């Protein structure tokens, strides 16, 4: 929300109000420098134990 | 001068929970404050003013009686107990054996509390317990 | 007046001297605030007893507090290291300890020889403050009732022949403010 | 000297290290000016 | 070349916490405190210790370490400081919500005006949201004006049950500049009585609240305390915050933030010296607002109807909300 | 006498002391001049206020004036409070003095320098006992 | 103390081991990272139990570093020092500010202060030793120390000991 | 979960028996069932860390005076352990130079005696551990031992360890 | 683990998304350029990406797809079952 307008006055209400913000849109995540869960990070690659045998 | 630690001079009013403890090597009375402070790390001389025998912390004991003569009477007392015990049967009912032993043992104790002499007393412990 | 400033500020701060403003309103001047000092003993002796028992407590603390080991410092940084922060910047050769903002060797920090003067302090302060618990403990036997404006009035002993300042306690009619600290049981 | 502490927590076993832009670091620390205590933490609390 | 390899986990931010420093917290997470309102020594060659620009507080020079962490300037986040305020004064940005609260809960004794005893009350009581709850309540407890030490019971009107009250009535509180002034009405014998709520009193309010009373309003036992909106203890923002910039480097500038710490540092110190010694009221209380404005004007310039501070160019003073705010803030 | 806090650049590989060391203002970079290693990277080049540290030396100041919006009745007292400052009072006399040499060079038409000069020569012999007895007007005039 | 505990650690693989062979990488990895470190939470990790079960979550390849990230279940013995534990060790070094025995993989500082009186250093003696009417304490020689104090770093445990109190000291 | 802020955490201390937030009595194994804290004095760690490290050896290649005995530890550790051994090799060293109990039949004994006192799992390994020679000197270096066991019991204890315990 | 949908119970669409393609070759092409075994023959090639549209053609990438779901559950998709069609 403070990304749009009233940044300081939006801030000020959550330290009053003790808000939790758990960062799931892309404005935290940009904030943050990490890699929202958008497009290409919608999801999460891992590795295949049970492939990489029948692979060789 | 009588609900007072001698040494650091913690008054009961300022501090309610104060304690009192006890050693029985030289029965001295001294705050459980002063006895962490002075006793934790080790053994050390009695914090006395012209006391200078070594005591250990885990021999600190809670006063019984409020009379401290008294105190030395009945833990020395403990002590011949443990060594010295018998009953009316262990002299098959000789009642006269029996008041001869009573008064040996409690001599022995009256000894002991006065140091009339000690080394002898203490020596003739010493033996009896084996047995 | 600006002796007197120090003097009233400083028992101010400690509690033992109450002010108290009201509006007067002289019938040949314009109106002027005047403030009267008086004592609130409630108030006093809770400050007393409060401050009694800390000066006792810190060297009581004081006291336990120089009967552990002496610590480390640094000469150059002025950094104190205690034993266990000082084991772990020790030097290879394991025969220095070293600082870390200088890399020099430290050096034994003082208080090694205070543990009998500390208790000396001690002693010497319950001896004088004798009378204070004495009279204290004879204070917490009775009940006292809390002192006002308009109470310490009644005692009053006019200080001079024609004192511009009326010692006179009219609250306004049915006022319903109320000032902090300016009401007692 | 491989040594983390945080005075006022009185732990130096529970540190972690994240990477945040400057700019980020820099506004926490102007809302820590301004009494905003903003508190990054690495698990979540309330269920999604 | 890239930071210094570290053995500490690496991780994900995955939830942000708000909330309001506590003074204690402030003090705690501070490792050094600021007394000097100078930035450089007398010879002007290193910095002053216990100044603005204390060493321990990191640094901002590619030449010099932090005397705390012994690291680069790369490699320091920055440490903060504190100032001890010699009385309370209001957070500028709460000013309004501590209006807000002061009506809500009574003046005397710290009490909600309104209990569950009353049927509106609960239906407020019952909302969900905060922020509207909040607005309930303040809705109901802004029109009482007294603090009913004596209430109806629910069941039947005859009798009344007695509830945590003192009976004293509450004031119409008003936002008068930077300062909360309340009036009271008296009973027809006329002129209300008018006097100004100190911080120190109500900080004295705000601290009696239970957690049950405040945490209706809207605020975190563990976060964020209604007490804590009144500033006791400063942080200092490290130097990194407000670097020192030089233009032909045999001139050197210091950020608006500095002068304005600088300031608070001033008034801090001259307030002290007036309520050691003598000092009438009247200069107390002058000295006090200068306080407050100073602070107020350090975290926002830009309040109605107050002035602003002004540099010696004379253009306004940059603040920390000017910073964040804007097209060319720092979100 | 006070903790070292100082950092040197040298080239870890090279090792010579002292090294040659070539700074890439436009790369932002400190290079090896003898291996090319890089030493440190991510090198840095109004939120701010004009000072002289050698007039002034360290004092730090804020003006009160109005804004676009504001209340004439706020900004008097606080410019009465801010006035009635005991540590400001003592440098206010040497401000005081500045500003009266200013108005007496810039009435004789004489350059920046000469005023400048004559201010920072105030300071050095101000404050001295030698220089107790003698008229203002007499020290701004030697300074002059 | 010696404790046998269930830990988790989180092993980065890079992508040269992702072949058919990769969970015998990972076992490697573990022992090579584990056995031997120190951390100030568990203690002294020594051995690990049970190696050939160790259990072997799926692993999450990370975004840029591209490397899988696996989350491993292991049950290791731990040796976790604690303060007013009493231990036996042998003095490894001496020097004028203390002795400080060798207790398994840690080593316990004994200062001065918490020496007893009559003990007192002597550096005109080689090897430098401590010595006492009724004992003298030297390099080699086995002490009985209790910890009087422990500083656990994340990756670093020191601890010193005294042995003012009875019972301590030579074997 | 949520109130993350600082709370006032008892200080470790053996004396207390205050092992810390992960050290408690109960523990939660990987499975999820709860178990009981695993304490264990010298004899018996040093059997547990080479009974892993010969079944270790077995893996690779399938797929006594204390004098001799440290050279085959020796060269069993080294052969059986990869890089950064610095620490176990240390710890095999002081383990088998402080062990009192050599075999299993002896520590099996030792386990069977001991937990029928019922003492916290760290107690026990402590007695085990430590050899006393009067109930004075356990009761010193082991103070949790302190109103917990009577020195009836604790004597006798302490004789029978003597007893079970042969160089 | 009840955040796992179990294997027999997966409602999510057969096929490979644009966004799984890409994070999929880009994920496998960095660990080519990192050196890691190639599972498929090379008639010669020496971009990494190159390799890697190889491996996804023959179904050689080991890799398996998490895709979340709003309330915190996730499903496992192996590339190889995953129909490439876009
Ligand atoms: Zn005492
Ligand atoms: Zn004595
Ligand atoms: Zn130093
Ligand atoms: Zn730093
Ligand atoms: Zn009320
Ligand atoms: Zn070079």
């Amino acid at each position: 929300r403070c990304s749009f307008e009233e940044t300081v006055e939006i801030l000020f209400e959550a330290g009053a109000s003790a808000e939790l913000d758990d960062c799931r849109g892309v404005s935290e995540n940009v904030i943050l420098g990490q890699m929202a869960p958008i497009g290409t990070g919608a999801f999460d690659v891992m590795i295949d134990e049970e492939s990489l045998v029948k692979y060789m | 001068n009588k609900d007072m630690c001698p040494i650091c001079k913690t008054d009961r009013y300022l501090s309610p929970d104060v304690k009192f403890l006890v050693n029985p090597e030289c029965y001295h009375r001294i705050c459980e404050s002063c006895v962490d402070r002075i006793f934790s790390l080790g053994p050390a001389q009695c914090p006395y003013k012209g006391c200078d025998k070594i005591l250990r912390k885990n021999k600190f004991k809670t006063q019984i009686f409020d009379d401290v003569e008294v105190e030395k009477e009945v833990d020395i007392r403990k002590r011949v107990f443990n060594v010295f015990n018998k009953t009316i049967d262990d002299f098959n009912g000789d009642l006269v054996e029996y008041n001869k032993y009573l008064e040996e043992v409690e001599d022995i104790i009256y000894k002991l509390d006065h140091g009339i002499d000690v080394a002898k007393t203490e020596e003739k412990l010493r033996t009896y317990e084996e047995l | 007046k600006t002796e007197l400033g120090p003097l009233i500020a400083r028992l101010r701060s400690d509690r033992l001297i109450s002010i108290h403003k009201q509006r007067e309103y002289p019938p040949n001047s314009k109106s002027v605030e005047r403030v009267y000092y008086y004592v609130k003993y409630p108030h006093a002796i809770d400050a007393i007893k409060w401050k009694v028992h800390q000066v006792v407590q810190r060297l009581k603390d004081d006291l336990d507090k120089n009967s552990e080991p002496n610590g480390y410092m640094c000469p150059i940084c002025l950094t104190k290291y205690t034993q266990l922060e000082a084991v772990q910047l020790l030097n290879f050769d394991r025969t220095e300890f070293l600082c870390s903002l200088c890399d020099e060797p430290l050096v034994e920090d003082d208080s090694g020889k205070k543990n009998k003067e500390k208790q000396d302090k001690l002693n010497r302060l319950m001896d004088q403050i004798q009378p204070i618990i004495d009279s204290l403990k004879k204070i917490d036997d009775s009940r006292i009732e809390e002192n006002t404006f308009e109470i310490a009035l009644a005692r009053l002993i006019p200080p001079q022949n024609q004192s511009h300042a009326a010692y006179t306690y009219n609250p306004k009619k049915g006022s319903t403010m109320f000032r902090p600290g300016d009401s007692a049981p | 000297h491989n040594q983390f502490e945080c005075k006022g927590c009185d732990n130096k076993i529970d540190i972690y290290q994240i990477h945040i832009p400057y700019a980020a670091k820099l506004l926490f620390q102007e809302l820590m000016a301004m009494n905003i205590t903003p508190r990054l933490y690495t698990d979540r609390s309330r269920d999604f | 070349v890239g930071q210094q390899y570290s053995s500490a986990p690496l991780r994900t931010v995955k939830e942000v916490q708000f909330g309001l420093f506590s003074p204690e917290e402030v003090r705690a997470i501070s490792v050094a405190k600021i007394r000097f309102p100078e930035t450089m020594d007398e010879t002007q060659t290193r910095a002053k210790i216990g100044g603005l620009n204390d060493p321990r507080l990191g640094s901002i020079d590619r030449n010099l370490k932090c005397q705390t962490c012994q690291e680069g300037m790369n490699e320091c986040p920055g440490h903060f400081g504190h100032i001890d305020l010699a009385k309370p004064v209001f957070h500028v940005g709460f000013i309004a919500k501590i209006k807000k609260v002061c009506e809500c809960v009574c003046m005397h004794c710290g009490k909600l005006l309104l209990d569950e005893h009353n049927e509106l009350m609960r239906q407020a009581l019952a909302i969900k949201d905060s922020k509207k709850r909040f607005a309930a309540i303040w809705t109901l407890c802004k029109t009482k004006m007294v603090c009913e030490t004596d209430v109806p019971s629910e069941d039947d009107p005859t009798q009344l049950v007695s509830r945590g009250g003192c009976g004293n009535t509450q004031p119409t509180i008003r936002k008068d500049g930077l300062k909360l002034v309340g009036s009271w009405k008296k009973d027809r014998a006329d002129e209300p009585e008018l006097r100004v709520l100190s911080t120190e009193e109500i900080l004295n309010i705000f601290k009696h609240i239970s957690v049950k009373d405040f945490t209706s309003l809207g605020f975190n036992e563990v976060f964020s305390r209604p007490e804590w909106m009144i500033l006791t203890c400063l942080p200092v923002p490290p130097p990194p915050v407000r670097p020192s910039i030089s233009f032909n480097e045999s001139q050197r500038g210091e950020d608006d933030l500095t002068f304005k710490l600088a300031d608070i540092l001033k008034a801090n110190i001259s307030l002290e010296t007036l309520e050691h010694n003598g000092a009438p009221h009247h200069a107390i209380e002058e000295a006090e607002s200068l306080l407050q404005f100073h602070v107020a004007t350090y975290m926002d310039n830009d309040i109605a109807g107050q002035p602003q501070a002004l540099q010696k160019s004379g253009r306004p003073v940059k603040s920390i909300r000017a910073r964040l705010k804007g097209k060319e803030g720092r979100i | 006498r006070g903790p070292n806090l100082n950092i040197v650049l040298t080239c870890p590989e090279c090792k010579v002391y002292p090294p040659k060391i070539v700074e890439r203002f436009s790369e932002g970079d400190v290079v090896c001049a003898l291996c090319g290693l890089v030493l440190s990277d991510k090198l840095v080049d109004r939120v701010g206020e004009a000072s002289n540290p050698l007039l002034d030396g360290n004092n730090l100041s804020t003006r009160i004036g109005k804004g676009e919006t504001t209340d004439m009745r706020f900004t008097k007292e606080l410019n009465k409070a801010q006035g009635k400052n005991v540590m400001d009072k003592k440098d206010n006399e040497v401000q005081a003095a500045f500003a009266k040499i200013t108005m007496l060079c810039d009435a004789a038409e004489l350059p920046k320098i000469v005023k400048d000069c004559a201010k920072e020569a105030y300071k050095l012999c101000h404050d001295e006992k030698t220089l107790k007895g003698k008229s203002m007007e007499s020290i701004m005039a030697a300074s002059i | 103390m010696f404790f046998i505990k269930d830990l988790s650690l989180n092993i980065t693989l890079h992508p040269s081991f992702f072949g058919p062979r990769m969970k015998q990488y990972l076992k490697t990895k573990l022992l090579e990272e584990v056995e031997g470190s120190c951390t100030g939470k568990f203690g002294y990790i020594l051995c690990v139990l049970d190696y050939d079960n160790i259990d072997i979550q799926r692993g999450r390849i990370l975004p840029t570093d591209g490397s899988a990230e696996f989350n491993v279940k292991y049950r290791a013995v731990v040796f976790k020092p604690f303060k007013g534990e009493v231990v036996d060790g042998t003095v490894v070094s001496c020097s004028q500010h203390g002795f400080e025995v060798q207790v398994g993989p840690m080593k316990v500082f004994v200062t001065k202060h918490l020496m007893p009186q009559d003990l007192t250093f002597n550096a005109g003696s080689n090897p430098p030793s401590y010595q006492s009417s009724e004992d003298v304490i030297t390099i080699k020689s086995r002490i009985r120390v209790k910890i009087e104090g422990c500083i656990s770093q994340v990756s670093s445990i020191h601890a010193i000991g005294s042995i003012k109190e009875d019972y301590l000291g030579a074997i | 979960r949520r109130r993350r802020l600082k709370k006032v955490e008892e200080e470790e201390n053996a004396a207390t028996l205050q092992l810390g937030q992960e050290f408690q009595l109960k523990q939660i194994n990987h499975q999820g069932e709860e178990e009981e804290l695993i304490a264990l004095n010298l004899s018996e760690a040093r059997l547990v860390i080479k009974e892993a490290l010969v079944e270790r050896r077995r893996a690779f290649k399938r797929s006594e005076t204390r004098e001799k005995e440290l050279e085959s530890i020796d060269v069993l550790l080294e052969q059986t352990t990869g890089g950064n051994n610095k620490d176990l090799k240390n710890t095999m060293q002081y383990l088998t130079n402080f062990s009192r109990f050599r075999d299993q039949e002896t520590v099996g004994a030792v386990i069977q005696l001991l937990k029928s006192t019922g003492l916290h799992p760290f107690e026990v390994a402590q007695l085990g551990s430590l050899a006393c020679d009067t109930a004075d000197e356990a009761k010193t270096l082991i103070p949790s031992l302190n109103n917990k066991i009577s020195d009836d019991e604790l004597e006798r204890i302490l004789k029978e360890l003597s007893n079970l315990e042969t160089l | 683990k009840e955040k796992a949908i179990p294997k027999d119970q997966r409602a999510t669409t057969p096929y490979m998304t644009k966004y799984e393609r890409a994070r999929i070759l880009g994920t496998r092409a960095l660990q080519i350029s990192m050196n890691a075994p190639v599972f498929v023959d090379l008639e010669g090639e020496t971009d990494p990406l190159r390799i890697a549209m190889k491996e996804l053609a023959e179904k050689k990438i080991p890799l398996v797809i998490r895709r979340y779901l709003p309330d915190g559950s996730f499903e496992d998709w192996s590339v190889e079952e995953l129909i490439v069609d876009l």
